[PDB]
């Protein structure tokens, strides 16, 4: 009995658009008109508490028919101006609810589950363009028979068999419904789950995700949202065709749509961020295998803490990533174990440096009927995003390393461009990397051309510079091995974990909306004190890289 | 468990003697090397030896007297069963032989190494030397004295010894 | 079956000879130099000079396994091979022989036969210490926790675990004892069946205190060369020693047995130099 369910949904709704607090009247109604209609933001939200006090019965009906009640709260919705003037200027569009409380794992979203919602949760893979294909209609001749009201609705083409026309293949026909057909889009998304909440061998399973026009690049792509009878004839009439089900039936149809708690966070971490110092303690912990080279250690360090200035005068775009260079070995014995440290942080993706299959910078058309080989993904810094880029293998830049890496240097996006597609994103992460050397630091003697065997574009941008000149000291190599055994010496000397070091960084999370207004009195002392850096730096001293 | 013959056509053109093999030919050796056996016959022109095809191309049925050492004709069957028989007996190989031809063989490795030509031997010479005991051995049904094999095997590699 | 293995370790404590015997008994298909027996106990636990046929032991060993090769084996046959159903018409994501090869014993032939635009996929793997994943939509890592032993011949020639070089002595009295030995051939089942599994149960090897200065001695002589201790093979040795432990039962490695693997290293390395 779907009637009064659908009919008592739509009722309980619309009387709701009336809110008891926030004054009273229209005032809101009139404010939620106006962001509806004249920006066509389509953005709209409904308190679940409210709603559950209400009707609490209301969030189950939904939760257990949203394929009921999605075709009735298409058409019936659209009676929110409460005027039949405003009905016709307004042609389609779609709104939902918001922040839902209850989600389930992906992989766990059984068949037996259908009808549940969950959040958008992963990174975008495999990007679709936008195309309006068959939704509803009908192939029959209008001299035969009149188009029907209730036909087709999924994938599946027409169900009747009554005016068997079109049987015969002698004939060809091109009668389309374009004048009254629902032609919007439904587009494929491969989203691959949270590998954080994933175990270290997983494999993710992606679902077939539909999602609608509104939820069209309404995010940043590849990212969380975290804000008688007749003839004679008897039964047994065969002619079944089969080609139109192993498409859709075997795989998996749903639709999309896109306080003491905080005070008693708030007194266990900020009483610990007073501790002083703390970065100290991190160089003997975070690298235990460094001797000396505290200069090279430190800008490491600080590369870990974040705070990038965006655009809010409406001028320029700001670079604020981090680029630095580091002078070490002459590639041979490679210190490259220290790119290992970096993987002991959570909350970050960790980039394999550019020995991959490199699915991208080949792409191509994606609809060979079943799938395509290379998929639409930058993946080289995109999957890098809000985490920590670490590069090894520098030495293949040779040519088509050395294109995508600029580009994404320069404008802190990737503009893939095949006559099909053309996208800018924001992938806003460090990049870590060092180079090594042919054999050394030699330039006293040596002509630097050629020497210094790097690429100019790309050194050029380096943010950091360092100097490291190794000499043959047996005093301090001595005791270098002591202490790398004693990684292995946990039972006898382990550092204890009395509190957790992770927390700093959501501090900068609410940085976001916080001003912090520095003062300029203290910024303009460092400036002026900073041209006698620069002029030091032309009397003669050791030349290394002429970029300062 | 069969038995793998194989016969190689030369790459476009014939052996060339100035030009050592690994760069002659473009396959590597290693490939080749696994292969016990090579044989290669060089067409040279040795005039007496060709005079004999011309009157020997005839013969074949131009008469009856195939068998030409006074054989009788025999039916063509029966010489199949004559195989069969002998592969029924099942004679013994002797065992002690091998110790002796072991002896032969520390000479046989200096030289074929020594000399570092195009033609080459390694342990693989060792499955070829007890693999020749296998027909040489079994066709003399003495049970007494083995002397003759080792000579015998040894000549069978005398041929396969510089083929080129 | 208990008593019964028990008497046999007792039993090797009269004899005073079972320095060379316990290593000669296991694998002697295996031809001289022995320093490569050596390896493949630690691995344990002219091409094709007893080599090819060395693979042999392993794969009859371990069924778990799979021989490949340069330049007669595709990309697919380790990772990336996609293919489709032709039953059902669907797509399935096909791995490899690598992927499988975790805790296990890799077996690869002709390492240095590859080509120089291949080869990518293991140079990764030796220098992430993991196989990583690279398919349509998953990019992911499996745990590659095995090592690589072979022979063969930018500053990336550090890729390479081991490298050994094979003279010819010039001695055919070598040569001598395996022909015989074929001949000559024509209790150790228990030792392969519950031997093996019952060890590996729960035995677990721990680090002692003794072993730790060992290594120290190892980088001291090395300060010759430049006038070492950078050099990941300290790293690398130490992982090997937990083979020590085994043999004997005893917990402690000392430099006796240890120091040997140093020349080994010396022999492929003083040739570089002239």
């Amino acid at each position: 009995v779907r009637d009064e369910v659908a009919e008592k949904c739509q009722k309980l709704f619309l009387d709701f658009l009336e809110e008891f607090q926030s004054s009273d009247g229209e005032i809101k109604y009139l404010q939620l008109a106006e962001e509806l209609i004249r920006p066509e933001r389509n953005t709209l939200v409904v308190s679940f508490v409210d709603l559950e006090q209400f009707n609490q019965q209301l969030s189950t009906t939904i939760q257990e028919e949203f394929y009921r009640v999605y075709p009735y709260l298409c058409r019936a919705l659209k009676t929110f101006v409460k005027d039949r003037k405003e009905i016709p200027l307004a042609k389609d569009f779609y709104v939902a609810f918001q922040d839902l409380p209850t989600r389930h794992k992906i992989r766990e979203l059984t068949s037996s589950r259908i009808g549940l919602l969950t959040r958008i949760s992963g990174q975008v893979v495999r990007t679709h363009p936008v195309h309006p294909e068959l939704v509803s209609g009908t192939f029959l001749c209008l001299d035969c028979q009149t188009v029907i009201r209730d036909v087709e609705q999924q994938f599946k083409y027409t169900q009747p068999n009554i005016c068997r026309n079109p049987v015969c293949a002698n004939r060809r026909r091109f009668l389309l419904d374009t004048n009254k057909s629902r032609f919007v889009d439904f587009q494929k998304v491969r989203i691959q789950e949270t590998q954080a909440e994933l175990p270290r061998g997983s494999i993710p399973r992606s679902l077939e995700v539909i999602l609608r026009a509104e939820a069209v690049e309404s995010a940043q792509a590849g990212d969380k949202c975290d804000f008688g009878v007749d003839g004679y004839e008897t039964e047994g009439i065969r002619g079944l065709r089969a080609l139109g089900v192993r498409d859709l039936s075997y795989r998996l149809v749903f639709l999309a749509c896109c306080n003491q708690m905080t005070v008693k966070e708030w007194e266990k971490v900020f009483e610990m961020s007073q501790d002083k110092n703390l970065y100290h303690n991190l160089c003997t912990s975070l690298f235990p295998t460094i001797h000396g080279n505290d200069e090279v250690k430190r800008g490491v360090l600080l590369m870990l803490f974040g705070g990038v200035p965006k655009t809010t005068g409406e001028g320029t775009s700001l670079r604020g990533d981090i680029n630095v260079c580091i002078v070490g070995d002459p590639s041979t014995a490679k210190s490259q174990f220290l790119k290992h440290v970096e993987e002991f942080s959570p909350r970050a993706v960790y980039t394999s440096g550019k020995a991959s299959s490199a699915a991208g910078l080949t792409a191509a058309v994606v609809r060979d009927e079943e799938s395509h080989e290379f998929v639409i993904e930058a993946g080289a810094l995109m999957l890098a995003d809000n985490g920590v880029c670490c590069i090894d293998e520098f030495d293949k830049m040779d040519v088509r390393d050395q294109v995508a890496i600029h580009e994404a240097m320069e404008q802190q996006t990737i503009s893939i461009t095949k006559a099909g597609v053309k996208a800018t994103l924001n992938a806003r992460t460090s990049i870590l990397a060092a180079a090594n050397p042919i054999s050394g630091h030699y330039d006293r003697s040596k002509s630097l051309k050629q020497n210094i065997n790097l690429s100019a574009p790309i050194m050029s941008r380096f943010d950091l510079f360092f100097i490291l000149v190794d000499e043959c000291n047996e005093v301090t190599d001595y005791a270098i091995a002591r202490r790398i055994v004693d990684l292995h010496s946990r039972i006898e000397e382990s550092i204890d974990r009395v509190y957790s070091l992770d927390d700093i960084r959501r501090y900068l999370l609410f940085a976001r909306q916080f001003k912090p207004k520095i003062s300029k009195e203290s910024e303009d002392f460092i400036v002026e004190q900073y041209k006698h850096l620069r002029q030091r730096d032309g009397s003669g001293v050791t030349k290394s890289s002429w970029r300062i | 468990r069969c038995s793998i013959l194989a016969a190689a056509n030369p790459a476009y053109g014939r052996y060339n003697p100035r030009r050592s093999l690994e760069q002659n030919i473009q396959l590597p050796a290693a490939l080749l090397s696994r292969f016990d056996l090579l044989w290669l016959i060089q067409d040279r022109p040795d005039r007496d030896n060709d005079l004999r095809l011309a009157q020997h191309i005839t013969y074949v049925h131009q008469h009856s007297r195939q068998p030409p050492s006074q054989f009788e004709p025999l039916d063509m069957k029966l010489m199949r069963r004559y195989i069969a028989m002998c592969r029924e007996k099942q004679p013994m190989v002797p065992e002690s032989l091998a110790d002796y031809i072991t002896a032969a063989y520390v000479e046989m490795r200096r030289e074929a190494w020594a000399s570092k030509d195009a033609t080459y031997t390694s342990a693989r010479t060792l499955l070829a030397i007890l693999r020749l005991s296998t027909a040489l051995a079994r066709l003399r049904m003495v049970d007494v004295v083995e002397k003759e094999d080792v000579n015998e095997a040894i000549r069978l590699m005398e041929m396969s010894k510089d083929s080129l | 079956f208990s008593e019964k293995r028990v008497e046999l370790l007792k039993e090797l404590s009269r004899k005073p000879d079972i320095y060379e015997r316990l290593a000669s008994a296991l694998a002697p298909s295996i031809y001289e130099h022995e320093d490569i027996k050596k390896g493949i106990l630690l691995q344990l636990f002219d091409p094709g000079t007893s080599k090819s046929q060395l693979l042999q032991y392993v794969y009859n060993l371990v069924p778990r396994g799979q021989y490949t090769s340069g330049k007669g084996s595709s990309a697919v046959g380790l990772t990336a091979y996609v293919m489709k159903d032709p039953e059902t018409r669907q797509l399935v994501l096909q791995t490899g022989a690598l992927v499988l090869s975790d805790n296990g014993i890799c077996c690869i032939d002709e390492f240095d036969k590859m080509n120089e635009s291949t080869r990518s996929v293991l140079h990764e793997v030796m220098e992430q210490q993991t196989l990583s994943i690279a398919k349509a939509g998953i990019i992911c890592q499996l745990n590659a926790r095995t090592s690589v032993l072979a022979a063969a011949n930018h500053t990336l020639l550090s890729r390479f675990d081991l490298i050994f070089l094979l003279l010819d002595p010039q001695d055919e009295a070598y040569d001598r004892r395996l022909a015989h030995h074929l001949v000559a051939l024509y209790l150790d089942m228990a030792v392969l069946k519950d031997y093996i599994a019952y060890a590996h149960s729960t035995i677990m090897p721990r680090l002692s205190e003794e072993a730790s200065q060992a290594l120290i001695e190892a980088y001291v002589d090395m300060r010759k060369i430049g006038s070492s201790a950078y050099p990941r093979q300290l790293e690398s040795l130490i992982r090997l020693a937990e083979a020590h432990a085994k043999v004997r039962l005893s917990n402690k490695v000392e430099a006796i047995d240890v120091e040997e693997a140093k020349r080994l290293h010396r022999e492929a390395l003083k040739q570089s130099a002239t």
